[PDB]
């Protein structure tokens, strides 16, 4: 069968419209999920729109393009799987009136390609480096939205100041000056010494362990101190009796010789080895955690060595495994015992003490904290971010209004329709927010219309930017203060891949099915 | 049978026609176009007129049609309100029918709640109309009746109706036995062309017919003699027999020349007494128009016999079945007769100044659209009909409208639900829910969201006040919005309220309308 | 479109339509027509639902949620579906005709669930968990109308001894406090033992094995046998290798040897002179319970067996035959031994005792009782009407619809009573205001009476999990507004 | 909502018929009436009156066109196109959930702000940079441009200006100027006549007399028939006498001689009537220099009363002597193989006649109607001194101002006013498509200079280009632009306010 003309063009628009109307309910976190039933009769329940298009069975040439569109989006970024489909499907809906206007499809495609490359420089004026770090903190509301579904959201206002200050000191250059934020920082330790509002922040690393004998001072070598991390035990262990005590005896003599003031043993320290540590003013530590010494070696510049496999040599390798630490102090923790490690060469790791009503809640707050920190770490990982919640779609709508007149040649009508096509994303989010969609979309354009009048003049008085939309409270607030941010890399790849899939649809004027 | 939901089919048939009346009441509502059988498009807001033109063989619908006539005839307002209240009682009753409740407790529940509602209406009245009949005072009662039609024109049309009512009501004091206002004494005219600002209030009946003769108008002297002749102008004949027949050509000369001498002799005897006007309800001959030009007598014809009865109370003339007997006792007196241009055409106006006070008034209207003049003309008749309800039987009492009273009565009905033991608790709670349809339709027709107006009305009338005396404002109604910023406003600022005589009388009609439908469990008809 | 939302409510109504008359002790019997010509006459609600073939996919979700509640508690399975099914019925005109956003209804049910749990905590009454006579009328709900009604006096002593043995307070604010810290799975697991009597049945604490002696001549009385656990049995990994493996065990000179796998005849002569019994054929799942009742460290290789094993706290070695079969009695755990006159009787007591102890723990977990027979469902609906006036918001309309669904459970018992539902629900609602929610519904008679006389009470955790799952089941059906097909 | 959507397509179907008829160069529509008479016109009034559509909303667009033709008379085509365009813009708003009530509310605020901008664009100018004679001449060449008469338009303007100046400037009407088509002859040889002229359909004998040169002929109206001939009735008279057969043919000639004698005593030299005049009287009138013409239409007889001040009398007895009238000069032309009668030099004449000549009858019909568009521009120039720039000038700026005012307005009214501003683009569209120009290219190019601050930029109707209509001499009155927005909004508000259509058969 072969069908050409405008009859097959209208069927391709209605086909993509029927597929788009299914995924409009899953857009945004407030959206609704769906069930996919196969021929077997089973189903699944998930709110992620990325896995929906993969398991959805649709027979259509453009339907498989959206499947590859969702697969390409997940391999690059992974966010905006539903938004990229709605934007690409909106251009096909507005193409109906363009056919009756006798507009050639190449001009429609050419008009979009010119506006696509032109909108790239428009984002550069939007995006900017991280600011507003003095006089206020905009990073406290990013994790607050993710913690609102947990008990920790009530006290998150007091806990937000300790999270922001901890992530600023762990920023390093990574590989060749990346200036990113590592996700392995912020060590997690749970102890309950006081009420919930009394939680204090530790600006550095905190190791969980005891001091063994308390007759030794807790503060020594304030100027400089070296920490030696050795998994090798100081106690006799199974593979003549006293021979095993003589082997570890020389291993203790190589400690004072090397000058290590901190001894870390995972299996503990015997009484004979501890007696020599008192007279040498060397604080011993018993029952060290193997997972804790892994990050200490990278923070202090040491290397964890369980056993010596090199020839017959037996010694501690002085100055080779000795870390760099400015000072080590200890204070009363109110029924808690730990060791503080601060002021190393390069740490890139922090520590915080979680505190709650009971350790049972702290056990749940331990694993759930990584999910709350992942929102801030992944957002600040990329140095280029733009406010979300409809700020990108609303800003580009104003710029394309005056730019459509500067080109002409039938491209003014294409840009005018492409600019209004970006307003379907905030309109769909308002449907799931129970608020009137016509009120939020109209009032959003009114604020950005007068905001761009004084923008090129480089002077402003009451005119401000970054007017977004809040779906939770159903009001118009600043997205910078709301804590909703998305990187620019996800913005460029979303709009470029949405139009690329729309061009392949508009270029097919005939469907031949053998 | 009842197993097929026959009681539901009677409600579903009305429910499909229920949405038609929901868009009637209110200025933001919608109107229905109904093509008359004569090939003319007729559209109006009043439902009582549309139900008469629509042919419906359903007797269940006729129950609400006959109940609507009670609001149209006995009252000047509430035709659209009775259709909304009676239509909602059938929908809320489906919850009790599904639970297995007999129709006895449903009817008995509305009867017990009816006496509780009518008793609380006396406490809902704050202010009382003094019946001053002042031009500024009548604008308070007339404005809400004229409203909900042709929105935006209620400001200009308010002064036209309020001025005409003061002219009909005679000056009297401390006498309530004799009636004053008359509904049929006010006739409205319409002519295509002009504008709304050119309208005025004139005392009399405006005649749009041509003068038919060379005399356009009489002089400025007061008390013009006007004679009303029912018998048409013709040659004087004999009451007994007197049939004119044609036999010989010699009689033809006596027929033509005879009519010239006889008609001229009858007009001479009338002109000698000083009568300057002759009113002929029937057709006028050609030879009669020639003699009236020399005698200086105005020619006036009234083909409608309905206006001849109301004319006797204005000028004072009496109709004469015979011809040629100018009785002075049957002659009337009018001060001013002139000819003015109304709507672009020359018409003879009939009015007066001071003497011979008459209860007949006419509101002159102008406009380009012919269909818009029909609704405004019918709105005046419905506006003046509320004057009859201003008499002693609770004519001065009033209650706040526009959704203010319907929401406030909900708190009083639910309070009596838990107080009265027995099975009536289910009917009392559903009785207050049926009143929520009135504010809901006002928000839908105004474009407002359903989720917005409804919770704002409850929070406005429900507050915590540490005291017995109520405070703040209970006058909060349903606001049209479309202006200002957000929220509602006091309805008393616009002087819009529902008269108690309209609301109290509509409750008894709404309950009896839904009672007949719910009491009929079976219907039998024939194919037609 | 909106058609998928209607099918979700219709599918939930079709599932609950069968169990409407299946709620309460007066539930009638149902007849299920199979395509092969068979019929199922059982009146059990959750047993029929597993055989019901459904089409709409939302009907399968109600079957999976009912299966989870069936494993935790024995009753209240049909209560959750009926309570959640009537919510969509009252909210059907609100979602379509009133044009109310579905999340607003879902959010209103979340706030109503919090207020519902507060009312349940207020209507609860204190109960003594240590009283043995008070637990008789409670567990009786799972006792009566069953074969165990005659032995119910002895059945109450068997259930309370197993729950009170494995419970540990350990109250403190440091690591968190489980109330009584009961473990049903591992510790309360019951193994049916044939023969014996039900009246003489006692609760044994230890591990029991039905295997007999593998040697013809052996001492049938041992003072203090010491349990020794091992993984690899005694056999060639030839005569010296088997004896060498025995010398590692005999180093401590044990008086008892228990082998997980079988024992060859060559190893029996080596352990015969050592004065120790040989016991083979031991399951692997029971090895974890043996180490807790003994303390012998489980070790794979025999040469690595530690000497820390102890045979202390061993009651008796007596091998005396019971029920024509040789048994072994070793009596932080317990082993319930059900003795009876046949296997068919013990098979019915098994499921009955497991359901009786599940209800027994329900009282132990929450030391409070709630009135049954529709009294709790009606008392909450009264409090919903009072708090609805103070909300003052858009959620007030869906919040008032909950009270209509709360009154469907007491109306259900009236439909099975035979009286006028409208007449009884009108008078019953007024009795809770001035009666301190002491006015329930009598099933046998059918006249509205107080529950102070009969004393029908149910634990709170069942009422809490019933209203909590119903909201989660009703909201989940509203979460899916569109249904698609295909792989 | 199903009937509301059905009313949308009903307005587009009526609008589609009037789209090609918009503009002087627009296409003409053919409509076949039930009377089997061919009617072709570009005027939207007559087009909608002949359709007689039973649909209630489509009839509303017809009724509002009669009000536009009554109070004004110009713009009956554009008022329906603008009113029906709002039905298409409000179509997608209904499916999105936006009610039509807030849409109708936004139009009242948009038109109220648009009328204020019309008075700002209207500049009163009379004697500034213009003379008395050249003022009305430059306006006639606007409607005559891009026509077949453009070469001969130099001679046609002189006859058009003299037609308006020949009447009182206080009262002017297009129906007062008569136009008679003359088949055959040159177009540049047409002349203007001060008096009244008719078609002269009388084909009978009595030619070669009554010369075209008269001095002071007397005009007298006629009601009954002056000839003795009886067309309808008859009688039977028979005698049995032989010699009486001669005398029984000889009689009737004496009957009307009594009443005919009174006509000679009057001395009326002009005889005109609405009935055909018998051939009997066509001789003796030449001896007395009396002129007579029969088979005269009834519409042309009403202009004779308003010319010399005559009166129609039934009989010849009571005719009064002062009812007679006379002209200054008479002229009769035989061009076209047909004699044409016309009066000249009537000082009391309230009407005139302009004769047109051409190569074919269908060619003159296009020239006559092309002149009517120029007459309305010349007539409304002296009546109303407030004019606005047309041809796309005013239409584009009204849509521009609503875009800036909508930015300060919040709520649904922002997109509603913007939809009304977008609906204003259909007027310049159809003007370009009917003239042959591409509406897509002009729409983009006209908006370029339109944003430079000058509000007078129009569209050139001759050569495709963007520019100012001030040099094109395109003028339009302000009363048409103001009443068009009110009539289109009122007609649209009535259609959108009716959800249910009910029609009862009778």
């Amino acid at each position: 069968e072969k069908i050409s003309g405008d009859d097959i063009r209208n069927q391709n628009v209605l086909a993509t419209m029927a597929v788009a109307n299914v995924v409009k309910s899953s857009l945004g976190p407030v959206g609704l999920d769906k069930m996919l039933v196969d021929d077997i009769g089973d189903f699944t329940v998930t709110n992620d729109g990325a896995t929906i298009l993969s398991l959805l069975d649709v027979q259509h040439p453009a339907g498989k393009i959206l499947v590859e569109l969702a697969q390409q989006q997940d391999r690059e970024i992974g966010d905006g799987t539903t938004s990229v489909v709605i934007i690409a499907s909106e251009l096909l809906k507005r193409a109906n009136e363009l056919v009756k206007n006798k507009i050639h499809p190449t001009t429609i495609i050419t008009g979009f390609r010119v506006a696509l490359r032109e909108a790239i420089r428009f984002i550069n004026e939007v995006l900017s480096t991280s600011v507003d770090t003095l006089g206020k903190e905009t990073l406290i509301n990013i994790a607050k939205t993710s913690m609102s579904s947990k008990i920790i959201g009530a006290d998150s206002d007091f806990f937000s100041n300790m999270v922001v200050d901890a992530l600023l000191a762990v920023k390093t250059q990574n590989s060749k000056g990346e200036i990113k934020y590592p996700v392995k920082a912020v060590n997690v330790l749970k102890a309950h010494g006081k009420s919930a509002t009394e939680s204090l922040l530790v600006p550095g690393y905190a190791l969980n362990c005891t001091v063994a004998s308390q007759a030794m001072p807790k503060r020594i070598a304030g100027g400089n101190v070296k920490i030696a991390c050795l998994d090798l035990n100081l106690q006799k262990a199974r593979m003549i009796r006293k021979r095993e005590a003589g082997i570890v005896l020389e291993r203790v003599k190589k400690i004072i010789d090397a000058g290590a003031q901190v001894v870390l043993t995972t299996k503990g320290i015997d009484d004979l080895c501890l007696k020599e540590f008192v007279e040498a003013k060397i604080m011993g530590v018993r029952r060290c955690k193997k997972e804790d010494l892994r990050r200490i070696a990278r923070a202090t510049g040491a290397t964890l060595v369980s056993s010596m496999s090199n020839l017959e040599g037996e010694e501690t390798f002085e100055s080779s495994y000795l870390g760099l630490c400015d000072e080590v102090v200890q204070a009363k923790f109110s029924d808690d015992e730990c060791i503080l490690i601060k002021g190393t060469s390069k740490h890139s790791s922090s520590s915080i003490i979680l505190r709650g009503a009971n350790d049972y809640s702290l056990d749940e707050m331990e694993r759930s904290l990584h999910d709350s920190l992942s929102v801030v770490k992944r957002t600040l990982e990329s140095g280029n971010v733009v406010p979300g919640g409809g700020c990108v779609e609303a800003a580009l709508n104003i710029y394309l209004d005056n730019f459509a007149t500067t080109v002409g040649s039938r491209e003014q009508l294409a840009i005018a329709e492409f600019a209004a096509a970006l307003l379907i994303i905030p309109k769909t989010l308002a449907v799931n927010a129970a608020k009137d969609s016509s009120e939020l979309v109209a009032k959003l354009r009114s604020y950005h219309a007068a905001s761009q009048m004084a923008k090129p003049e480089d002077v402003k008085r009451r005119s401000y930017r970054n007017y977004g939309l809040d779906l939770i409270r159903g009001k118009i607030v600043d997205e910078i203060h709301a804590g909703v941010l998305e990187p620019t890399i996800s913005k460029v790849k979303s709009l470029k891949s949405a139009l690329e899939a729309c061009v392949a649809i508009l270029r097919i004027d005939t469907m031949i099915t053998v | 049978s009842n197993a097929d939901g026959q009681i539901i089919k009677s409600i579903a048939a009305i429910r499909e026609l229920h949405q038609m009346c929901l868009t009637s009441m209110g200025p933001c509502g919608r109107n229905k176009i109904i093509v008359n059988h004569l090939g003319k498009i007729i559209i109006t807001n009043d439902a009582a007129t549309m139900l008469r033109e629509l042919d419906i063989v359903h007797p269940a619908v006729k129950v609400l049609v006959m109940a609507t006539e009670q609001q149209k005839i006995d009252m000047g307002d509430g035709t659209n309100l009775v259709m909304i209240l009676a239509g909602e009682l059938l929908n809320v009753s489906e919850k009790l029918i599904s639970m297995g409740l007999s129709a006895v407790e449903i009817i008995q529940g509305y009867n017990m709640a009816r006496k509780f509602t009518l008793k609380e209406l006396d406490e809902m009245v704050v202010g009382e109309i003094t019946d001053k009949n002042d031009k500024n005072e009548l604008l308070k009662m007339i404005k809400p009746v004229i409203s909900s039609k042709k929105y935006g024109s209620e400001d200009i049309l308010s002064e036209l109706v309020s001025e005409a009512v003061s002219h009909v009501l005679p000056v009297a004091q401390q006498a309530g036995e004799i009636p004053y206002f008359n509904v049929d004494s006010i006739r409205v005219v319409k002519i295509m062309g002009g504008s709304l600002s050119n309208s005025t209030v004139i005392k009399g009946m405006v005649f749009n017919r041509e003068p038919e003769g060379h005399v356009k108008s009489l002089s400025e002297d007061k008390k013009h003699k006007v004679a009303v002749f029912t018998c048409p102008l013709d040659i004087a004949n004999t009451e007994t027999k007197g049939t004119v027949l044609l036999h010989n050509a010699q009689e033809m000369l006596d027929f033509s020349k005879g009519e010239e001498k006889q008609i001229d002799a009858m007009m001479k005897e009338i002109a000698d007494m000083g009568v300057e006007c002759i009113v002929a309800g029937a057709g006028v001959g050609e030879l009669a128009l020639h003699y009236l030009n020399r005698y200086g007598i105005l020619v006036l014809k009234v083909p409608s016999k309905f206006e001849l009865r109301r004319l006797c109370r204005v000028c004072g003339a009496t109709p004469l079945p015979r011809l040629g007997a100018p009785t002075p006792e049957e002659l009337g007196l009018v001060e001013t007769v002139k000819t003015m241009e109304i709507g672009g055409d020359r018409v003879t106006v009939f009015k007066q100044e001071q003497g011979e006070i008459s209860r007949t008034s006419t509101i002159i209207l102008r406009g380009a659209t012919q269909n818009n003049l029909d609704d405004i003309e019918r709105a005046i008749d419905d506006g003046v009909a509320a004057v009859k309800g201003l008499m002693k039987p609770s004519g001065g009492k009033l209650l706040p409208g526009a959704g203010a009273t319907e929401i406030e009565l909900i708190s009083r009905i639910t309070k009596y639900g838990e107080r009265t033991p027995g099975l009536l608790q289910l009917a009392i709670k559903q009785f207050a829910v049926a009143f929520e349809v009135v504010p809901r339709t006002l928000a839908e027709t105004a474009g407002l969201d359903v989720n917005e107006v409804l919770p704002n009305l409850y929070a406005a009338h429900n507050v915590t006040e540490p005291g017995a005396v109520k405070t703040d404002h209970l006058y909060k109604g349903v606001d049209i919005d479309g202006e200002s910023d957000e929220g509602v406003k006091d309805i008393r600022e616009e002087n819009i309220y529902d008269m108690l005589a309209t609301k109290k009388f509509a409750i008894n009609v709404a309950t009896e309308a839904a009672t007949t439908v719910l009491s009929i469990d079976q219907i039998i008809m024939a194919k037609k | 479109g909106r058609q998928a939302q209607i099918s979700n409510i219709t599918a939930a109504k079709a599932v609950a339509d069968v169990i409407r008359t299946c709620l309460g002790p007066k539930a009638m019997l149902k007849m299920l027509l199979d395509p092969m010509g068979g019929l199922v006459l059982t009146n059990d609600g959750h047993a029929i639902l597993r055989e019901i073939d459904v089409a709409h996919p939302a009907a399968k979700s109600m079957l999976e949620l009912s299966r989870t509640q069936d494993e935790e508690v024995g009753d209240g399975t049909t209560t959750v579906i009926i309570l959640a099914g009537e919510i969509l019925a009252q909210c059907a005109p609100y979602l379509i005709e009133k044009n109310i956003h579905p999340v607003i209804i879902i959010q209103a049910l979340k706030k109503a669930l919090t207020d519902a749990l507060e009312v349940i905590k207020q209507v609860s009454k204190p109960v003594d968990v240590e009283n043995d006579a008070a637990m008789k009328k409670l567990i009786q709900a799972s006792i009566g109308t069953k074969y165990v009604i005659h032995w119910s006096e002895k059945m109450c002593e068997l259930a309370l001894d197993a729950v009170k043995t494995v419970r540990k307070d350990l109250g403190q604010t440091v690591e968190g406090e489980p109330n009584f810290e009961i473990d049903i799975k591992r510790y309360v697991r019951v193994e049916k033992i044939p023969g014996g009597d039900v009246l003489d049945s006692r609760v044994l604490k230890g591990v029991l094995l039905n295997k007999d002696v593998v040697h013809p001549k052996m001492s049938r009385h041992i003072e203090n046998p010491r349990v020794v656990l091992l993984d690899c049995p005694l056999e060639y990994k030839e005569e010296e290798q088997v004896q060498l493996m025995c010398e590692q065990i005999l180093a401590v000179r044990p008086t008892l040897v228990i082998t997980e796998k079988g024992v060859s005849d060559l190893a029996q002569h080596y352990l015969l002179k050592g004065g120790c019994s040989v016991l083979r054929r031991v399951k692997k799942s029971d090895n974890n319970r043996i180490a807790r009742v003994t303390g012998a460290t489980i070790v794979n290789r025999v040469e690595d067996l530690k000497e820390s094993d102890v045979g202390t706290n061993c009651g008796l070695f007596k091998v005396e035959m019971i029920g024509d079969e040789y048994f072994s009695f070793l009596d932080k755990a317990c082993t319930i031994m059900l003795r009876g006159g046949s296997k068919d009787i013990l098979n019915e007591i098994d499921r009955n005792l497991q359901d009786a102890m599940a209800v027994a723990r329900n009282v132990m977990l929450s030391p409070s009782l709630s009135p049954g027979g529709g009294a709790t469902e009606m008392a909450v609906s009264v409090k919903l009407a009072e708090k609805a006036k103070q909300l003052e918001g858009i959620q007030q309309w869906p919040y008032q619809a909950v009270a209509d669904a709360m009154e469907c459970i007491p109306r259900t018992l009236i439909q099975n009573a035979g009286g006028d539902p409208i007449r009884l629900l009108s008078q019953l609602r007024a009795k809770h205001a001035q009666g301190n929610f002491t006015t329930g519904i009598d099933g046998d008679k059918g006249k509205i009476v107080d529950m102070v006389s009969y004393g029908i009470w149910e634990p709170e955790v069942i009422k809490q999990q019933s209203v909590k799952t119903a909201i989660e089941s009703a909201c989940l059906l509203l979460r899916v507004d569109d249904i698609v097909s295909g792989v | 909502k199903g009937q509301i959507i059905s009313n949308i397509n009903a307005c587009v179907a009526v609008q589609e018929a009037l789209k090609p008829t918009l503009g002087p160069l627009g296409s003409d529509i053919l409509i076949v009436t039930s009377n089997q008479k061919t009617t072709i016109s570009n005027d939207g009034a007559t087009i909608l009156k002949l359709l007689d559509v039973v649909h209630p909303a489509a009839k509303t667009l017809v009724d509002i066109s009669r009000a536009q033709d009554a109070e004004v008379g110009d713009g009956t085509t554009s008022v329906t196109i603008l009113a029906g365009e709002l039905m298409k813009e409000a179509k997608p708003f209904l499916e999105e959930g936006i009610s039509s009530h807030l849409i109708m509310k936004g139009y009242r605020k948009a038109v109220s702000l648009a009328v204020e901008k019309i008075n700002e664009l209207a500049v009163d100018i009379t004697s500034e940079k213009s003379s008395g004679r050249e003022l009305l001449e430059r306006c006639a060449r606007t409607a005559m441009s891009s026509k077949l008469i453009h070469n001969n338009a130099d001679f046609f303007v002189k006859m058009c200006v003299d037609a308006v100046l020949s009447l009182d400037r206080n009262d002017l009407d297009d129906k007062l100027i008569g136009i008679k088509k003359i088949p055959g002859g040159a177009m540049e040889e047409s002349l203007f006549i001060n008096g009244v002229a008719f078609k002269k359909t009388f084909s009978y004998a009595g030619f070669e007399q009554q010369p075209k040169k008269f001095n002071n002929p007397k005009i007298l109206s006629l009601n009954v028939e002056l000839e003795l001939k009886a067309e309808k009735d008859n009688a039977e008279v028979r005698v049995e006498h032989v010699e009486d057969y001669q005398a029984i043919v000889d009689a009737e000639w004496q009957l009307i001689f009594e009443k005919l004698r009174q006509v000679e005593e009057t001395g009326a030299n002009i005889v005109l009537s609405k009935l055909p005049i018998g051939d009997l009287a066509t001789q003796f009138f030449a001896d007395r220099n009396i002129f007579c013409a029969g088979r005269v239409s009834a519409d042309d007889m009403n202009r004779v009363i308003q010319a010399v001040g005559g009166s129609i009398q039934s009989t010849t007895s009571d005719i009064k002597p002062e009812h007679l009238g006379t002209c200054a000069l008479f002229e009769e032309m035989q061009i076209g193989s047909e004699r044409y009668n016309l009066f000249q030099g009537c000082p009391q004449a309230k009407t005139c006649t302009l004769l047109l000549r051409g190569g074919a009858e269908q060619v003159i019909a296009e020239v006559e109607r092309s002149l009517h568009d120029a007459i309305m521009i010349v007539k409304r120039a002296l009546q109303n001194k407030l004019i606005v720039a047309g041809g796309g000038a005013t239409e584009m700026e009204v849509s521009k101002c609503l875009r800036d005012y909508s930015k300060t307005i919040a709520g649904k009214q922002q997109m509603i006013i913007n939809a009304f501003a977008k609906a204003l683009e259909v007027i310049p569209r159809q003007l370009c498509e009917n003239a042959g120009f591409d509406a897509i290219e002009i729409l983009n190019k006209l908006r370029l200079a339109h944003s430079k601050g000058e509000k007078w930029y129009g569209v050139v109707f001759e050569t495709e280009n963007i520019g100012d209509n001030f040099a094109k001499f395109v003028w339009e009155p302000a009363l048409v632009k103001i009443n068009a927005l009110n009539s289109a909004t009122e007609a649209t508000n009535l259609i959108l306010s009716v959800d249910e259509t009910i029609t009862n058969k009778g």
